[PDB]
């Protein structure tokens, strides 16, 4: 029974790893991006087995084997297990997801929204203390002890029926890029502690991300990936 | 036997959305019946059902929820707007307000006309609709090909328009980061059909006015929490 | 009465296989029909079953799906190979590809062979298969006393081939790191029974074509972890 | 309702000999059978039952697992020794080495002989046991007064014999720190009744093997850990 798809995509794998929240911050603006501005990057990643660059949808994935340059990288990532599996060129699935600190003895919380919506900016002042609106909110904010674990199951939240694994279309009439899909995700993922911005400190700190899918299912079959012969 | 305790993956936790209950504090308690209170509450789709008023900018900051017919004529509709919720006009109606608060909505938009002008004079006006595409179609020629209908002045005083759901989804984005298919839905507009009847001694520049109401299929989707702005 | 509190011997811990379920999050989802969506898949082994097209290097970076009969003769089989998923021959095949991502095979493999050539030639070929002893067989003679078959070239274009399921256990290591009994099973040949005829004023080199699938009894287990390397 | 956590006296602890199950890591998984091997092992019995050879030093680095008859003659037995498992005579048996293993035995010990010599001879030989007492008996006159049997040279080849189990308890030490009542139990002895024939021309010496196992009713109990000393 092995061959069977449930039973194979049933597991959890790593994501990505991603920094602390310590402020409001600024989210990302779209591409092209000119100098100057506020957004930060390394906070914020959206939930998705197909290529990103810096928290947003892509299509080319790129690396940065050249560690030398100026300017400002950009993150990436790929399901590399997912894409190697098998061939579906349709698929939809519960995602679940499960984070754990990868510096000593930390405690935090974790902080999603689902597809379509965006990150809430600005802070409040409370008796001198300024703590961002972020906080609060309609949506689920987690809360666990030090050392830390997360874990829970998201529901699926996109409005296409399931999810293309190699799509060709176009998304708008003008400008839009043949190929690159519109809301192939469940969401957004953020991380920040409990403590007031005036009370930040320097020490960077990092965290894990791992996912698993839960009741998968596919159709109209495709092709592999080409390994070389070198 | 002693607790064949299977420790939990992750206790010790604290979630918003747990829905299960806790410990009570302080029970056996009795309240005073509310039977009394009428108009109970059941759905927010109550309110949203509801009809109220749009407004626009003044025409060269007062917005202004009517309209008055102008004597001049001009092919171009006197009056027309996107569908998208996250325009200024439904920036105060009840549904518009309800919507903001919400991922995605599914269901048609219904729309009301309202006429207020002098006694003795007579009229034609067409309503149309038209989806999206290169550009929001500018003479009634070209509306004419799209979806219209005839409303006469003198027929009756409200002739209601419902704009029928058109998606390839079972949903749309309620707001609009980026223009998208599913997000925008073309425009509505209102053309002016024949020259109206100036009758003696009667003023002129009538008014007219609209109403926008959730239709009986209007649903919304996946809660969010608020946009605080309105504080200030 | 109070919690019998039985402590648990090893919680507190993260799994990675952990089968049972989660807290939900955010229930009472709704979710848009897709059995309008055919062609649904249910197991591997349906995109197993369909057969391929291997490849070889080009004779003196260009691997060739085909091979062409040549005018030479020699005793020597004109192709040949290992049965081992692990050689290059498969490793871009369907079911090489599915293997490579599982510990352990079971059951037959199946091949077929296509030729593309003139009109008025005719022809013979003799297809054998020899377990594993001390060097692959080079001679026809040899190769001649391990199970062979006959196929004829104008009886039909396809003469389909399986090799038996043999080995001294209930399954195989799918990756060989060391040559051991379990990991190859030996080689398969294909050789020319006689000399081909080449009638008038047609083209020469005529083309041939192999292709592998799965058999009905293959079977794969104890899933792993992919090499990422394909990214480079 | 929640979780009404009763805590657990001494939870988040590690146990050796815990016997409940843990949590599977890798289920959903097929074995080949293994219906064909014969010679299944149910208990150590089994073994403990085959008989062996024992052996002693040979007579002033060799032990020997025989004995032959001497021609001289004298009122003292030709072989004895204490019945106590921790002595060098058992310390290969099978039986031996299985009862090292645990704290304590329970139940009787077989005994055989075996005779190898020439042909025209004959003789007799008596068998007997002594309890423990101030010291082991020498003389036959005393071990007469003992249990004892008559095993003649020429009826049969072995005249088997057990030590019937005795002791004021239930069990007994399987291993002796310190001599103690439970844990010896006296000995056993062999003594040559009469000179035996030499007939003509034959060989002289002949030879004598003893064989033990344990009886029927022998049991073991209380297990405990091994002693490594045999690695080195």
């Amino acid at each position: 029974n092995h061959t069977n798809v449930k039973f194979l995509f049933d597991r959890s794998r790593l994501l990505n790893v991603i920094k602390v929240l310590e402020k409001d911050a600024v989210f990302p603006r779209p591409f092209p991006t000119q100098e100057g501005a506020q957004q930060d990057d390394g906070y914020f990643c959206l939930l998705t087995p197909r290529p990103t660059v810096a928290s947003r949808p892509a299509t080319r994935f790129g690396l940065y084997a050249n560690p030398s340059g100026s300017g400002v990288l950009a993150n990436t990532s790929l399901d590399f297990n997912f894409y190697s599996l098998a061939c579906f060129t349709y698929f939809r699935s519960d995602l679940e997801v499960t984070v754990v600190s990868l510096e000593p003895d930390l405690e935090f919380a974790v902080g999603w929204f689902p597809s379509g919506s965006e990150y809430q900016a600005s802070s409040f002042v409370y008796d001198q203390l300024h703590v961002p609106f972020h906080f609060t909110g309609r949506t689920p904010r987690a809360f666990a002890s030090k050392g830390g674990k997360v874990s829970f199951v998201l529901p699926w939240n996109s409005v296409s029926s399931v999810l293309p694994v190699r799509w060709g279309g176009a998304s708008k009439l003008s400008s839009a890029t043949r190929g690159l899909p519109a809301h192939a995700d469940w969401g957004t993922i953020y991380a920040f502690v409990p403590r007031p911005n005036e009370k930040k400190s320097t020490a960077v700190k990092h965290v894990a991300v791992y996912i698993r899918y839960k009741n998968a299912r596919a159709w109209c079959p495709s092709m592999l990936p080409f390994r070389s012969y070198k | 036997g002693p607790i064949p305790t299977a420790p939990r993956e992750n206790s010790l936790m604290f979630l918003s959305t747990l829905p299960d209950d806790t410990v009570p504090a302080y029970g056996n308690v009795r309240t005073p019946p509310v039977n009394y209170l009428p108009g109970e509450i059941t759905d927010l789709l109550q309110l949203a059902r509801i009809p109220t008023l749009m407004a626009f900018e003044r025409v060269p900051d007062t917005y202004v929820p009517y309209v008055a017919v102008p004597t001049q004529f001009d092919d171009r509709p006197l009056i027309s707007f996107p569908i998208t919720l996250s325009d200024p006009v439904y920036q105060n109606t009840l549904v518009g307000a309800i919507s903001s608060n919400f991922a995605n909505y599914r269901g048609c938009i219904q729309i009301t006309l309202t006429f207020c002008g002098p006694m003795m004079a007579r009229g034609k006006f067409l309503l149309s609709y038209s989806p999206p595409n290169g550009t929001q179609p500018q003479t009634l020629s070209e509306a004419m090909q799209c979806t219209y209908s005839i409303w006469d002045i003198g027929l009756n005083s409200s002739w209601t328009f419902v704009v029928p759901y058109i998606s390839p989804s079972d949903y749309r984005e309620t707001r609009a980061i980026t223009n998208s298919v599913y997000s925008a839905d073309g425009w509505f507009s209102l053309h002016k059909l024949t020259k109206i009847t100036l009758p003696p001694d009667c003023p002129q520049s009538p008014c007219i006015l609209f109403f926008a109401s959730a239709g009986e299929d209007y649903t919304l989707r996946l809660p969010v929490d608020c946009n605080p702005s309105y504080v200030f």
